């Protein structure tokens, strides 16, 4: 009964388990942005 | 885990993020913190005195608890770890230096560059700027498997050296989306405005989950096959700026420690591709990295003389999110002229 809907700006943080490196960090304010 | 390197590199990531959003608050953000950290660490190998200490502090190293040699060894070990062979996930990071043939380089610099950063030295004729630009961009295009094609847009004909870092990442979801469940849906730019996007969906998923009621946001961790995963942070409507102001290593650690497995009935995630390119000069100055750009620049660890200065640091990154997984690449260049 839990819904998680990414239909508004969100953050993405791609991480490595081994090194704890942040490979990529992103804010998606508009997937179709110029 | 290298706790010291990870703490500096994570502090640096969030400090860079905040400056990028301050500079362009309405734009998508996508960058590779570890690419920029490694490129600037590579630069500091040749730096001395205030130029050096600004770079290392700007990278968020505590110089009262670590030394330059330890920092470089930590990056050497990071590059070795990231580039180890894998059957599950594609990950590659490379460094290169493009140098005017006639420029006299210290033997200890070129040797340390190869030993610590895996960097070769490519003789480059910058006076033929078109060909020099093409060489650097091809190196980056090769390293990112075609994804980053135009990292260098303009190149001064009087450039002496360019340091380049790239990162290439391609990974499959542990629990991939079925494209038959992807449907055009609204993505709300604001409470009153939206765009239509392909919305992917997963059903009956058990994943790590945390509702951060104090910060008005929801955090989930999705897994890739291999040793990578992704924290998704979903602020409630109109609360993105409030979450961004709380971004830090402490918050990320707390989020990580607060995640609990929860059965999710439905998870909806857009399929999207975004890219950004950055002139990092103003951001690096805001972070305290100043002398490297000035007439007082001290890069005498490269040549033996204070005859080089940074002109520009650039970064470009691309992020593709789709049903099977994620592809992301980025590259950083440090352009250097005579002084
Ligand atoms: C946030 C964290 C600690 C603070 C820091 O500097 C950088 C990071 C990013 C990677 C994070 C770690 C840490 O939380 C442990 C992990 C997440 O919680 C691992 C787990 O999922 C727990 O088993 C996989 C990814 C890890």
């Amino acid at each position: 009964r839990t819904i998680v809907r990414f239909n508004r700006p969100f953050l993405m943080i791609i991480v490595d388990h081994f090194t704890w490196s942040i490979f990529f960090m992103s804010k998606v304010t508009n997937p179709k942005q110029a | 885990v290298d706790r010291g390197l990870a703490s500096a590199n994570v502090d640096f990531a969030f400090s860079l993020y905040k400056q990028l959003v301050l500079k362009a608050p309405d734009k998508n953000v996508i960058f590779s913190p570890v690419s920029i950290s490694t490129a600037l660490a590579f630069l500091s190998l040749g730096a001395h005195n205030t130029t050096l200490t600004e770079i290392l502090k700007g990278l968020k190293f505590n110089l009262t608890e670590t030394s330059e040699a330890e920092i470089h060894q930590s990056f050497q070990h990071l590059l070795r770890t990231l580039n180890q062979s894998s059957d599950e996930l594609q990950l590659s990071m490379g460094n290169a230096m493009f140098v005017k043939e006639q420029l006299s380089l210290l033997d200890r610099f070129t040797e340390d560059a190869k030993r610590l950063y895996g960097s070769e030295a490519f003789a480059t004729d910058f006076q033929d700027s078109a060909a020099a630009k093409k060489l650097i961009n091809d190196y980056v295009k090769n390293g990112t498997r075609g994804k980053i094609t135009d990292l260098i847009k303009d190149l001064d004909s009087q450039t002496m050296m360019v340091l380049v870092n790239y990162i290439f990442f391609k990974a499959k979801w542990e629990m991939p989306f079925d494209p038959q469940d992807t449907h055009q849906s609204r993505f709300y730019l604001s409470k009153k405005k939206w765009v239509m996007v392909p919305m992917m969906s997963l059903h009956h998923l058990t994943i790590p989950y945390f509702r951060d009621e104090e910060l008005s946001c929801t955090v989930v961790q999705l897994n890739y096959t291999g040793n990578a995963s992704v924290f998704f942070i979903l602020p409630d409507q109109d609360k993105m700026e409030e979450v961004e102001a709380m971004l830090s290593r402490e918050t990320l650690a707390r989020w990580g420690d607060s995640l609990e497995f929860r059965e999710i009935g439905e998870l909806y995630l857009p399929k999207f591709s975004i890219s950004r390119d950055y002139n990092l000069n103003d951001i690096l100055l805001q972070l305290g990295i100043e002398e490297a750009f000035t007439s007082k620049a001290d890069l005498s660890g490269i040549t033996g003389a204070r005859n080089l200065a940074v002109s520009q640091v650039v970064h470009k990154a691309v992020l593709d999110v789709f049903e099977e997984g994620t592809e992301a690449s980025a590259a950083t260049a440090v352009k250097i002229t005579l002084l």
